[PDB]
């Protein structure tokens, strides 16, 4: 039914006792296995006689220019009616793109093909879209992560956009495209008559002048639910150049990620308009941003407009410190649509956990997830940690893997698990060191509740 | 089973490439060992130096752990090493990392006898 070797250096027999099963397979999936140029052969052979294969994945496989060029070929039969295709490191340089547009041509079912961490190059970028253009393919979802494509792939793109309606995915993160390139992408977005789920831009080098352009896709898209634009310094400036799109009214954005944006206190000014705002506003990512206690004092505001309905927020390593912790707390108590908080790697210390304990442990609470993955907590932090284990009921996870944690704080988190009214699920303890006495001990609790998982 | 000498010969040993290849290796590596299973493991480490030249390390100095614990013990070598670590864009199952090679100092903890390492606790 489907085929899954995955991470198996594949057995000369194993391939043999596969092949005529290929024929059969409805999904394969050779993630790095032994696969090269030669299994490649066969794959094409047998790929050209599947008539009910629908996703292909060959993916982390040296295949290679001459390896893909063949199995290509096995999906050019009018047998083949696959519909997801993915060659992820294939190991695919701006060389084999010369049979993508003869591909592209004679499947129009295909509907998802990622080709990212291939050298495609802008020459291969541009063979990609001959083929993105024919009125004989309809891709929905296009994924060009890592692809060392410069501006230059920018136009011919912006051309492939303003013919489809087809596109709801687009991710092109990872690429030196610049200021440039985005404009003329940019422009092109804007011409295009496809709505959009989700566009990614990780990496990629906009600058607060993108921010400009962006503002319009933003507001107009209605149909676009995840705005991914990490790393790339945008800074306050482009922010606050962004607010006026995600108002618009046609705007529900559900997931925006903006880590390491270069945001402080300045741009969460302008983004809290937005949460106090916008009721449809769920995720959202702010790691690696310098927000510091103030900029953490300002987000907490909004959290308590009960207008502002958002579920998962992320200050993975904002520049926090003890000193927002107090607010912190406050909003936890209070706050009725709040389920997850990512506040790792952040020096919030001993003292900061114990107020998030207290107030945590009030009735009523409802975060569900807690991750204090590194925050500098001891054993003598896991005191408190301890006594919220026992009085609080809305824990379903809690992250603290490392941090300063031994073998007295583990024993004092288990004291409070072994007991019976313990809510928790998951206790999170990745890179923790502990000594067989205890690790028995865990072992024993992992007998007594095993619907209660500790990880590490 | 999995003893937590095994834990760690799965978690942190490479002794295959001499370096990373790669700024595209540890996003398969936390994969094929099984760091991204439940989640996504936030750091991982992986040495590049033998078994041997690494069970070594037990009998050499004596240092103590972040957790004020005292069996960990520092190498003298400087080890060829690669620091594996979530990158933003990693929301489980959606997992990924940023690759850093380096030639750094390692300390590890031991325990038992056959004293072998069984946690890789930093790098000097």
């Amino acid at each position: 039914m489907n085929l899954d070797i995955h991470c198996e250096q594949l057995s000369d027999a194993r391939w043999t006792e596969l092949l005529p099963l290929l024929q059969q397979y409805e999904v394969v999936r050779l993630d790095d296995c032994g696969l090269t140029e030669e299994h490649c052969k066969d794959i094409g052979s047998a790929l050209r006689a599947n008539p009910s294969l629908t996703e292909l994945c060959l993916r982390t496989n040296e295949l290679g220019d001459a390896g893909v060029h063949l199995v290509l070929q096995g999906l050019q039969s009018p047998t083949c009616k696959i519909q997801k295709l993915s060659l992820q490191n294939c190991s695919l340089t701006e060389a084999g793109c010369g049979v993508l547009p003869s591909t592209l041509r004679s499947l129009p079912t295909l509907r998802e093909l990622h080709l990212s961490d291939n050298p495609l190059g802008d020459a291969g970028l541009r063979l990609l879209c001959e083929g993105l253009l024919d009125p004989q393919c309809h891709l929905e979802k296009l994924q060009l992560e890592y692809c060392r494509l410069t501006a230059a792939s920018c136009e011919p793109l912006a051309s492939v956009l303003r013919a489809t309606r087809a596109l709801k995915e687009l991710t092109v993160s990872n690429n030196d495209i610049g200021e440039a390139g985005a404009r003329v992408l940019g422009q092109g977005l804007a011409d295009s008559a496809c709505q959009l789920e989700t566009l990614r831009l990780e990496n990629c080098g906009l600058t607060p002048a993108n921010c400009k352009d962006l503002c319009g896709i933003v507001a107009s898209q209605a149909s676009l639910r995840e705005l991914d634009l990490g790393s790339n310094g945008l800074g306050d400036a482009g922010i606050a150049e962004l607010c006026p799109g995600l108002l618009s009214p046609a705007s529900r954005l559900k997931t925006l990620w903006l880590w390491e944006c270069d945001i402080t206190a300045s741009g969460c000014r302008d983004l809290c308009r937005v949460l106090q705002a916008k009721e449809t506003l769920k995720e959202l990512s702010l790691a690696g941003n310098k927000l510091g206690d103030e900029g953490a004092r300002l987000l907490c505001e909004s959290l308590l407009q009960p207008g502002c309905q958002l579920e998962s927020l992320w200050v993975k390593s904002c520049s926090l410190t003890a000193a927002c912790c107090q607010h912190v707390s406050l909003m936890l108590t209070q706050n009725k649509h709040l389920l997850e908080l990512q506040l790792s790697s952040n020096k919030l210390g001993d003292s900061g956990i114990q107020e998030l304990c207290q107030a945590l442990s009030q009735p009523g609470t409802t975060l569900r997830v807690l991750c204090l993955g590194d925050c500098e907590v001891t054993n003598s932090g896991c005191s408190s940690l301890a006594s919220l284990l026992l009085a609080n009921r809305s824990l379903r996870e809690l992250d603290l893997s490392n941090n300063c944690v031994g073998d007295p704080g583990v024993l004092q988190l288990l004291g409070s698990l072994e007991q019976p009214g313990c809510a928790l699920e998951q206790l999170v303890l990745y890179d923790t060191y502990w000594t067989e006495e205890v690790e028995d001990r865990l072992q024993a609790l992992e007998g007594s509740k095993p619907g209660l998982r500790v990880i590490s | 089973k999995e003893t937590a000498a095994a834990k760690f010969e799965r978690q942190h040993m490479d002794s295959s490439t001499s370096a990373a290849s790669s700024s595209n290796y540890c996003n398969q590596m936390m994969k094929s060992r099984n760091l991204t299973k439940d989640r996504c493991k936030p750091v991982n480490t992986f040495v590049h130096e033998s078994l041997a030249d690494v069970q070594a390390v037990c009998s050499q100095k004596n240092v103590a752990c972040k957790n004020g614990q005292t069996n960990c013990y520092q190498s003298y070598s400087t080890m060829s090493i690669t620091d594996c670590r979530e990158t933003g864009s990693s929301k489980y199952p959606n997992c990924a990392y940023k690759t850093t090679q380096a030639n750094k100092h390692i300390i590890v903890a031991c325990e038992g006898n056959p004293y072998v390492p069984v946690h890789f606790d930093a790098s000097v």
